[PDB]
């Protein structure tokens, strides 16, 4: 038998390699550049025509199993990390796409939570996947994944991204080069999601509980005078070389707020876990709270683990949570790779694993018999 | 445009010699150390130096107007000296280009206004494609495009690149007459 | 191919998926009589090369040195192949002026030998983990 | 007006117009646009030109304000300067160790320090002067890093000096 490949198709971004391997080999923005196009599709759309999405699929395969990989498709077998609740049609497509152009041999459609729980090592804990699209959270108790105590919320790095260019376009000051030395507002109509995604990363990060509660009264500004703590310093951003974009300080700490921000709704990132634990059975409360799982890259973010565990136990305290969820003592998991590439690495642990991986994963000869991808669904 | 090559007269000021035709107007000082074996075609306003050169070009070779053709400095600690490069057969330096490049390969099509680095080896089959800069010392394999700023692999080219590029030089060559 | 617009005037093939290609990018089938695309027809992998300094390596070597060169380096900075410079050598860029001293890197007496990659710091941890599973699985 | 000094090698076929004022070891390539149209070109020793280099002091023609008095700006160059291939300058004052890449848009009143390189076809027009021994790249973006020491090109220089000769 071959070390069988590894592939999570994500909204931004890709993670590639081979079975049994401490990390993913290649890393890469899920997009293809098509001759005509200046700004490069992406790859996964939820909702669109099964032709178009075929078509895209067959060009990032292709670029996977050839320029980032070096290895024939049809020799290895296949381990699809994606995660629960993914549309029916996209998983349908990924997997015709897979036996039929490319003939591999057994592709295995493995929850990205209960991958990531294997990377520990632990049987039971809480996983939540802070990810591009929504932020979505799964209790795994011993083995399976409980469906019935699910929680999505769009918290993740779209509503993030979307959140930075309303609040630049507010605040916005940029000298272009050409008498712009002043602050001169809205030159550009819209920026570029590569750029948003740049900014976010290094500029902004998340604020301490006690600093963010301050920062929500304060842009409320609930019968209160100027109630805000001190800002960082402004931060320079160069734009397309000659145009320089002044990043208020306020801004980078105040985007991230989003998230944990309670919207009366009470639906933060921080409250989808107490949610769904409070739904769970009595019996797996103390198991499922003592090991909680942080994946997803928008959990990466600088000082995000400390607010969330921060946040958690505040919401704790309040009076819906307070009856069942009082005297929990709440733990994080550190897991071995970094908080992106939790997911992956479960994938190549289970990949490695040759005589159950062939036994689970469906052959090509079943497809191309039924024509049916087993689900969560009824069959 | 649409596969056929289209037509481009030349003024009477021009020197042609045996098949070797030069503009008038492009400079190429040091014409002692550099050497066009074949059928040539240099552009006007095209720069070919004698700086410690041996500058020599293919059977149809193609420079259009406004390129240079700089051989490049090889920083030894034995003896710094001007390393003489030598242009492939059927090769097409596109309009406005810099070369700096030592040993470019035959078969290729460098793109308009590109800055190729110092030491730059091309090997045969390739393209350059238009506003691109390979850095010093890099090196290009077959049946490849290098673009960007950073100059790195965008993707692979046709198969048929070897039978293809004899066609448009050729074609250039027959097609670019005197009106 | 790209002087001329190849990209214009285009050839139908016949099978399942019907394309609209250059002939330039398409190829004939002998064996049968039907032209195929390069979509349309299986890819296959031959050989593993360098860019840089050009060595046909075999497939197994590949696989314990994953698809990587040990002589040859990119800059993290910008994504272009590196140089060694003596003084006794450091590696640094042409286009951007990275250099290894930057990050804080110590010069080889070695030309190619000296330089290495750290170990992963979570590969101990791993190997446990494999070998429980694999007994589990078993 | 020409103020011609012995021991550097500025070749006759380069074409030179206005009030040039060249330096002691500067060596000039052919087809080097030179133009002193408004103040003189001050050159410092070691100063080489390479290729297409449109050096101009034709801030009357840029702007044309009617304005500062007299405004002679006089474009003072330093020493060890690598001006490359296609490159476009116009910087009224401008410092030793520095080399602009080949095709670079130097800005109307960008002033450089020591150890400090502009991006191959990168353009700024920008005025702005640059942190000492800091390095552009990139067109697309600027991308400013510091380099860690100032690169010196003496050897280069001084090996010309050898082929110039009957050509
Ligand atoms: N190393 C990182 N540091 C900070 N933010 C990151 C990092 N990696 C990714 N991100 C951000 O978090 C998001 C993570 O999305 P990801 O989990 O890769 O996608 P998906 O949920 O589709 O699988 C990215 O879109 C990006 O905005
Ligand atoms: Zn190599
Ligand atoms: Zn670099």
């Amino acid at each position: 038998e071959k070390t069988a490949v590894v592939i999570d198709l994500g909204e931004a971004f890709t993670k590639c390699g081979f079975a049994g391997e401490t990390g993913p080999r290649c890393i890469i923005p899920s997009v293809i550049k098509k001759a005509g196009m200046p700004k490069p599709i992406k790859v996964v759309q939820y909702n669109i025509n099964t032709e178009e999405l075929y078509s895209y699929l067959k060009e990032f395969i292709h670029i996977l199993y050839f320029r980032h990989l070096l290895v024939n498709p049809r020799d290895r077998r296949v381990v699809v990390i994606e995660s629960v609740l993914c549309p029916s049609h996209f998983r349908e497509t990924l997997t015709r796409v897979l036996f039929k152009y490319f003939e591999v041999p057994s592709v295995l459609l493995a929850p990205s939570h209960l991958m990531a729980l294997l990377t520990l090592g632990i049987n039971s804990a809480m996983v939540l996947d802070c990810g591009y699209r929504e932020s979505l959270v799964l209790p795994i108790y011993e083995g399976i994944p409980v469906l019935n105590c699910w929680g999505a919320l769009p918290l993740g790095g779209k509503a993030l991204h979307k959140e930075l260019e309303t609040q630049l376009l507010e605040q916005c000051t940029v000298d272009t080069g050409a008498a712009k030395e002043q602050s001169l507002p809205s030159v550009m109509g819209s920026i570029p999601e590569g750029v948003l995604e740049d900014i976010k990363v290094r500029t902004c990060f998340v604020s301490d509980l006690t600093r963010g509660l301050k920062i929500q009264a304060a842009k409320f500004n609930i019968d209160g005078n100027t109630e805000r703590p001190s800002p960082p310093p402004n931060v320079d951003y160069p734009l397309d070389g000659e145009k320089i974009l002044h990043v208020l300080g306020s801004i980078r700490d105040s985007v991230v707020e989003i998230l944990f921000e309670q919207d009366n709704e009470e639906k933060s990132v921080a409250t989808l876990i107490l949610d769904s634990l409070m739904q769970c059975p009595i019996d797996t409360r103390k198991q499922l709270a003592e090991n909680l799982v942080i994946i997803g890259g928008t959990s990466m973010l600088p000082g995000f683990l400390h607010r969330l565990l921060a946040e958690i136990r505040y919401l704790v305290e309040k009076p819906k949570y307070k009856k069942t969820l009082g005297t929990k003592t709440f733990r994080i998991h550190t897991p071995p790779a970094k908080a992106n590439c939790v997911a992956w690495l479960g994938g190549a642990i289970f990949g490695a694993l040759q005589d159950i991986l062939g036994s689970r994963s469906v052959s090509k000869e079943y497809y191309n018999q039924t024509g049916r991808i087993p689900d969560w669904c009824s069959l | 445009m649409e596969l056929g090559e289209l037509l481009y007269n030349k003024s009477e000021y021009i020197e042609t010699a045996s098949g070797n035709k030069v503009s008038r107007q492009s400079v190429l000082c040091g014409s002692q150390n550099i050497v066009l074996n074949g059928k040539t075609i240099v552009m006007n306003d095209c720069i070919i130096r004698g700086d410690l050169a041996n500058v020599r070009v293919g059977r149809h070779c193609v420079v259009k107007s406004r390129s240079v053709i700089r051989p490049p400095f090889k920083k030894f600690s034995k003896g710094v000296a001007f390393f003489p490069l030598h242009i492939g057969d059927h090769v097409f330096i596109e309009e406005d280009c810099v070369v700096n490049a030592a040993q470019i390969g035959s078969y290729v099509h460098v793109g308009k206004n590109c800055v190729i680095g110092r030491r730059c080896v091309l090997k045969d089959c390739c393209k350059i494609l238009d506003n691109t800069v390979l850095p010093p010392e890099t090196v290009v394999p077959p049946f490849t495009v290098f673009s960007g700023c950073p100059g790195l692999f965008s993707g692979e080219l046709p198969e048929c690149t070897q039978e293809l590029m004899i066609d448009v030089t050729k074609s250039y060559y027959q097609k670019f007459l005197p009106l | 191919a790209s002087l001329l617009q190849s990209e214009r005037v285009l050839y139908l093939v016949q099978g399942e998926k019907k394309v609209r290609a250059p002939l330039s990018q398409l190829y004939f089938c002998r064996y049968c009589s039907e032209l195929r695309s390069l979509e349309c027809v299986s890819h296959e992998v031959d050989s593993h090369y360098c860019p840089s300094c050009l060595e046909n390596m075999p497939s197994a070597e590949a696989k314990l040195k994953k698809n990587r060169c040990a002589n040859c380096f990119d800059c993290p900075g910008c994504m272009h192949t590196l140089s060694t410079r003596a003084t006794a050598y450091y590696l640094a860029c042409g286009f951007c002026r990275w250099t290894s001293r930057d990050v804080g890197m110590a010069d080889k007496s070695v030309a190619s030998g000296g330089w290495q990659e750290p170990d992963h710091p979570h590969t101990q941890r791993m190997n446990k983990l494999i070998e429980y599973y694999q007994q589990l699985a078993q | 007006s020409v103020k011609i000094a012995p021991g550097a090698v500025v070749c006759v076929e380069s074409e030179i117009r206005g009030d040039v004022t060249i330096g002691p070891r500067t060596v000039i390539h052919p087809k080097a646009r030179i133009i002193a149209e408004a103040g003189p070109i001050v050159i410092g020793e070691g100063n080489l030109i390479e290729e297409q280099a449109l050096i101009i002091n034709a801030h009357p023609d840029n702007i044309t304000p009617d304005a500062e008095d007299s405004e002679p700006k006089p474009m003072i160059i330093g020493t060890n300067n690598v001006f490359e291939v296609g490159c476009y300058s116009q910087a009224m004052k401008m410092g030793d160790n520095n080399v602009i890449e080949s095709k670079a848009y130097v800005g109307r009143n960008v002033i450089l320090t020591s150890g400090c390189i502009i991006g191959a076809c990168c353009n700024l027009n920008t005025f702005e002067v640059i942190p000492e021994n800091t390095v552009i790249y990139g067109a697309d973006c600027l991308r400013r890093v510091q380099t860690e020491r100032p690169q010196p090109q003496t050897l280069q220089l001084d090996f010309l000096m050898k082929i110039l000769p009957n050509y």
